[PDB]
RNA sequence: GACCAGGCG
DNA sequence: AACTACTTCC
DNA sequence: GGAAGTAGTTACGCCTGGTC
């Protein structure tokens, strides 16, 4: 399953599947750490 | 972090006055005179501007993405 | 003269040049530069069971921090990635091997013997010498001082240990047998030996050796150490006629029984009981060379020097017997040396390297025997490389750092670094601990000593068992790092000291001791001391050297060791301090640095020994010709959390201790790195503020850049009895506007564990067909990948990482990670990464907004702890004629019993600072006087007493009395009532005892201990005791055979109850008893005890 | 589950 | 460790 | 009677985390 992922050192998006890919790395700067991005959905917050 | 919008004690809005106070004080003017000119007479309001730390600049550098 | 405000500049320069963690960095840098090679030099080359082969050890080298990928190669590794991917921030360690084939040496081979963890900000770390922007780009706080390790992703700080000074003999009285005891802790290669001599009530001299089961007469040991002649022994021990007579009497009965050659055999009888005379001799000489005075040496050539040292110790114990000298104080800091990260790492590395050496010897012998000599000598490089097995050393070192259990009995050496705020982290990095057991009442060791002045904080110490035994360093304290002893010995010998071999000690001759061991003898020891300190001030002698003399007993002590806590002082000569105004101006303008002032001989470092010879003044106007030193800054004798307190000398000492301890628990922006940091728990005050009344030390250190707390408008009055008994009344409008608001962070971790046989677990949303499936509602926020989307509201028991594991029931089991049952929040951050072994790892961070409520703990810097007793609307709060509404109200009844005048002075100062627009200096002894503050408050248009006319909010009329009101810096502690409330109706139970589990995290039950049992009994409540202790914990029913009394057996398959011991079926009846008592019956029926039960009809 | 460390009253 | 109390060799 | 040995205890909860 293709999932949207964000690298650690650089903020530009990386695409892969964790279940298949044995090795996780940003193929641009070689960073092993990734951020699961915030979904583009509305969030309701009470201002109190 | 970032300057409080309102005085914690009496609710007077002091969010805008902080940058003016900072630049005027750095310019060398008397802090008491600057605070009087800005309109902060109660010492509760003067506490908010006098003791505030701009910590937003020091934490903006780390992103969560 | 020089104002104290001018000495403040010099002290600020001291703190600017050298950070607050310089002890850890200095010790670790010394360890890396010379310590590792020193250890490897102790560990001679490995000699295996090979005919003509042995390997020598070359030079230890430590590389950059790198991590070996499971399927890739050694990438560079940075501390953030090391502490996020749960790695250990270590570096490759390389050792050259010199093979000696038949007495000749071949070319070296470099092999990696393991990884060595790297302390942050040290000279080998990747963060060393980096600008603020570079550290920021690496995702690091530039304010972080380093000095700690990262082991398996957790930050470990090594706390210094307050041990007794090695190789220094101390004399004291037993007071039981009228025996004078003089003991020394001799150290050599990480091994301590407790050699003690003893003068008993009979006047005979006894010596104790740790591995000799029984004490031995002193003259026997003296003759065993090579002293053949009796008169030589008597001369060596002492020349004073009374001491001469004592030694003659002690030696006549020894020579009449045991001669020189007989002493070794006599020791051998006790050391090695039996008939093997040669084995007895071998054991006796082994315990002589190794187990008696190891610091002198282990070769037979060092036996004679052992004899001289033992004679000196005997002379000291005799002098104590004659009363010519006082008892040696054990709490005196001349007698205690700290053990730092460098030396502790040295010992741990020594143990690990011994393990590795033995392992490599075994591997070499095995491989040589099990493939002969085909390629062992054909290609020796592969033979060495394949026999390395480097994981042993790194596993040992990493385990020791992670658990904190050092080799030997030492425990708790490495502790988890506190990251609650800036103050807590820095104070933990500046902490000192004692090895004594906290349970015992060490009255002499738990009290403040006069030698602690300027070395240990007098007020910062925990309450309870650790009081006095856990200490924090004063801000002026500096801990030495050892200089090479041989150069110091050579210089001292060149100064005119003649070794004891040529000239024997005499009453009219000064005994010189270097590093606690006697080196020689000189006349006019005062001249030698003066020459030493003049040379040190001239710069030709290193800073670390310290020297003192004692006119009472004519002894000159020279110290050059490591772990001495020192303080800086201004040298005063002929009534004029060396520091002048032009020096202060040069320091202020940046032309001169602290190291420069130390090198010119303007400022001196003194430990307790040298300070004993000093006559220190405290103020520049107090200097007279008789003074030797001047205090740089008396306010620097406090610790860092203790320096947070303003006006600390107007408070009672217990309240200062409370405030210093509570300063480390406040909420604030501890580190700007918090957003991307993965930590188990953390807090963040939304609007930190600078204390209006603050010490200058707090700005110099850097606390202003990371403040923790806010300035409140505090009125001291009693209001509706809701602030009674140290309770606090707070304003609802102030809370709703952001006062004391905070956010709580928790980071949950889930690893995709790889079991044996390829049976892995999977990150996925489990189907309801899996075993242990939770409700389908608990997976509401999960994504198809198996991870919860960020910024999604998560409440208690909702899962964050859906996970299923291979079945092990006797379908896939579920092992998903959910939030703790009592914790809610919003998912702030979800990261995915790879472990050290290569498995997927995910960290999820949940943030919970904590608005203050009833029960949350608030504290001031003056030790006034309290919880919110009420939250009052603004329209109900009283107000002042100037329009000032309190943000907080404190009962006046807490003021006089605690005697915290400093809090009232701080309120006055805060009001004055707010009115002036300039912050008030509240330094310990040079801060603004209270009289000046009162006069200024009077001139600003307010009452000088600080009392103001207030009106009651409820009724509208002014209060009869004038209310004291001001601005006090209150801090919110992390003891929130949401993190402590617990309630358990019924839940899980322990398997062994069937009683409720323990802990808030696992639905535990509260322990109704035996004290509460006695309380219930004293009330006469018998049925309530039954209900609380039997029905509600472990009530069960058992079958008892009335004929035998054993426990009958019930066959659920055959539907029968019977006693296997006797085969009865009719005399069987139920009894009701706690499951713990049935378990007790089981453990009593074990170890062969028969608890026969007799039953009664009720 | 037991060991250590740190706190709280 | 630092207390007591036995025990038990002397 | 010593004079050593030996054994037996040394407040009550509670919370947190970290490693086995
Ligand atoms: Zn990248
Ligand atoms: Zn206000
Ligand atoms: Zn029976």
């Amino acid at each position: 399953v293709e999932a949207v992922y964000r690298c650690f050192k650089c903020g530009r998006e990386v695409k892969l599947d964790l279940s298949i890919t044995r090795d996780l790395r940003c193929p641009y700067c070689g960073s092993k750490i990734l951020y699961k991005p915030r979904p583009k959905v509305p969030r309701r917050v009470k201002a109190i | 972090m970032i300057v409080p919008v309102r005085c914690f004690t009496c609710g007077k809005v002091i969010g805008d006055k902080y940058y003016e106070f900072k630049r005027r004080v750095e310019a060398g003017e008397d802090p008491e005179k600057v605070l009087d000119d800005l309109g902060l007479e109660r010492y509760c309001c003067r506490r908010m501007l006098l003791s505030h730390v701009e910590l937003i600049d020091d934490i903006m550098h780390y992103r969560v993405y | 003269d020089v104002t104290p405000d001018d000495l403040w500049i010099v002290m600020e320069s001291y703190w600017q040049e050298k950070g607050l963690v310089r002890q850890h960095l200095d010790s670790y840098n010394a360890f890396i530069e010379r310590g590792l090679q020193e250890v490897v030099n102790e560990f001679g080359g490995i000699k295996p069971d090979i005919p003509d082969f042995e390997v020598k050890f070359g030079k230890i080298r430590v590389g950059e921090p790198e991590f070996q990928e499971p399927h890739g190669q050694r990438k560079p590794l940075y501390p953030m990635d090391a502490r996020i991917r749960n790695l250990t921030y270590a570096a490759p360690l390389y050792l050259e091997m010199i093979p000696v084939i038949k007495g000749v040496e071949q070319d070296p081979v470099e092999v990696r013997i393991g990884e060595l963890p790297i302390m942050l900000k040290s000279k080998v770390c990747r963060l060393y010498g980096l600008s603020d922007e570079e550290l920021i780009k690496l995702g690091e706080d530039p304010k972080d001082p380093g000095g700690y390790f990262i082991i398996n992703g957790s930050e470990r700080v090594i706390v210094s240990i307050e041990d007794i000074a090695p190789n220094r003999t101390l004399v004291e009285k037993d007071e039981r047998q009228e025996k004078y005891i003089a003991k020394v802790f001799s150290y050599r290669h990480g091994y301590r030996a407790l050699v003690a001599v003893e003068r008993r009530k009979d006047g005979i001299l006894y010596v104790d050796i740790p591995n000799v089961p029984k004490p031995v007469k002193f003259v026997y040991v003296m003759r065993a150490l090579g002293l053949e002649r009796d008169k030589d022994i008597v001369e060596a021990v002492g020349n004073d006629p009374e001491v001469q007579q004592i030694m003659f009497d002690n030696l006549e009965d020894a020579s009449d029984i045991t001669t020189q050659q007989e002493a070794l055999e006599f020791i051998g009888k006790l050391v090695a009981p039996g008939q093997a005379r040669e084995y007895r001799l071998k054991r006796a000489e082994y315990v002589i060379d190794n187990n008696l005075l190891p610091h002198m040496g282990v070769s037979p050539e060092d036996r004679i020097k052992k004899a001289y040292y033992l004679g000196m110790m005997a002379l000291k114990v005799i002098e104590l017997s004659l009363g010519r000298r006082p008892e040696d104080d054990k709490d005196h800091y001349a007698n205690k040396r700290l053990r730092l990260a460098g030396d502790l790492l040295k010992d741990l590395f020594r143990v690990a390297f011994s393990q590795l050496v033995k392992d490599i010897q075994y591997q070499m012998t095995k491989t040589y025997q099990r493939k002969g000599d085909k390629y062992t000598f054909g290609n020796i490089h592969r033979f060495i490389r394949n026999s390395i097995r480097p994981d042993v050393l790194t596993e040992r070192i990493e385990h020791a750092l992670a658990t904190g259990a050092w080799p030997g009995g030492r425990t708790g050496v490495s502790q988890l670094l506190d990251r609650t705020n800036y103050m807590s982290t820095l104070s933990h990095l500046r902490r000192v601990t004692s090895p004594l057991d906290r349970e015992q009442p060490h009255f002499e060791a738990r009290d403040l000593h006069g030698t602690h002045w300027g070395r240990i904080c007098p007020t910062e110490t925990p309450e309870g068992p650790n009081c006095g035994l856990v200490k924090n360093l004063a801000l002026m304290a500096q801990i030495t790092t050892a200089v090479p002893e041989e150069e110091i010995r050579e210089y001292l010998m060149s100064l005119g000291i003649v070794p004891i071999e040529v000239r024997r000690p005499d009453p009219t001759l000064w005994r010189v001791y270097l590093n606690g061991v006697l080196i020689g003898t000189i006349e006019d020891g005062k001249a030698l001391v003066q020459r030493i300190r003049q040379d040190r001030r001239s710069g030709k002698i290193s800073d670390v050297i310290n020297v003192a003399y004692y006119e009472d007993v004519k002894e000159v002590y020279v110290n050059s060791d490591d772990g001495r806590v020192r303080r800086p002082l201004i040298i005063v000569e002929n009534g004029v301090p060396k520091l002048t105004k032009e020096h202060v101006q040069a320091v202020k303008e940046g032309r001169l640095k602290w190291s420069d002032l130390i090198k010119m001989g303007i400022i001196e470092y003194l430990d307790a020994e040298e300070e004993e010879n000093a006559y220190v003044a405290m103020w520049p106007w107090e200097v007279t010709e008789e003074h030797t030193h001047l205090e740089l800054m008396p306010a620097a004798i406090l610790g860092l959390p203790a320096s947070l307190v303003p006006y600390p000398e107007h408070n009672a000492a217990p309240r200062n201790t409370y405030g210093a301890g509570m300063a480390k628990q406040s909420l604030g922006l501890g580190w700007a790195n918090f957003r991307i940091r993965v930590d188990t728990r953390g807090h963040l005050l939304h609007y930190p503020q600078i204390p209006l009344v603050n010490s200058r030390i707090m700005k110099a250190v850097g606390y202003e850049d990371r403040p923790a707390g806010q300035n409140f408008v505090v009125a001291v009055l009693a209001y509706q009895g809701y602030n009674m008994e140290d309770a606090i009344i707070i304003n609802k409008a102030s809370i709703e506007r952001g006062l004391a608001r905070s956010t709580f962070f928790r980071t949950y971790e889930a690893e995709e564990k790889k079991y044996l046989g390829g049976q892995t677990d999977k990150f996925e949303i489990p189907d309801p067909t899996v075993r242990g499936y939770r409700g389908e509602k608990y997976y509401r926020n999960l994504d198809e990948d198996g991870l919860i989307f960020p910024e999604s509201k998560v409440e208690g028991k909702d899962v964050l990482v859906g996970r299923t594991s291979p079945p092990r029931f006797l379908e896939r089991r579920e092992t998903s990670v959910a939030v703790r049952p009592s914790e809610k929040g919003v998912v702030d951050k979800v990261i995915i990464t790879e472990t050290g072994d290569g498995t997927k790892l995910v960290k999820v961070t949940v943030r919970d907004l904590r608005i203050p409520e009833l029960g949350d703990k608030f504290a001031s810097r003056h030790g006034q702890k309290g919880v919110i007793g009420l939250i009052v609307p603004q329209e109900d709060m009283p107000w002042t004629e100037s329009g000032i509404v309190p943000d907080l109200i404190v009962n006046p009844h807490g003021i006089p019993s605690r005697m915290t005048v400093g809090q009232l002075i701080e309120a006055i100062g805060g009001k004055v600072a707010s009115l002036k627009g300039r912050r008030v200096d509240g330094t310990a002894f040079i801060g603004e006087p209270e009289e000046k503050l009162r006069k200024e408050l009077e001139e600003l248009g307010f009452k000088h007493t600080g009392r103001e006319i207030m009106y009651d909010g409820i009724t509208g009329k002014r209060l009869e009395a004038d209310i004291f009101i001001g601005v006090i810096y209150y801090q919110r502690l992390h003891h929130m009532v949401a993190d402590k409330i617990h309630a358990r109706s019924r839940g899980p139970v322990q398997v062994l005892t069937k009683q409720p589990t323990e802990g808030r995290a696992r639905e535990g039950g509260l322990r109704f201990g035996e004290m509460e049992r006695d309380v219930l009994v004293g009330h006469g409540a018998a049925m309530l005791l039954i209900e609380r202790l039997l029905e509600e914990s472990d009530k069960t029913e058992v079958w008892v055979c009335e004929n035998c009394g054993h426990i009958a057996l019930e066959d659920k398959r055959r539907r029968r109850v019977y006693c296997p011991v006797c085969g009865e079926e009719e005399r069987i009846s139920k009894v009701e008893m706690s499951y713990a008592f049935k378990l007790l019956l089981d453990e009593l029926k074990a170890m062969v005890i028969r608890p026969k039960l007799n039953l009664s009809e009720r």
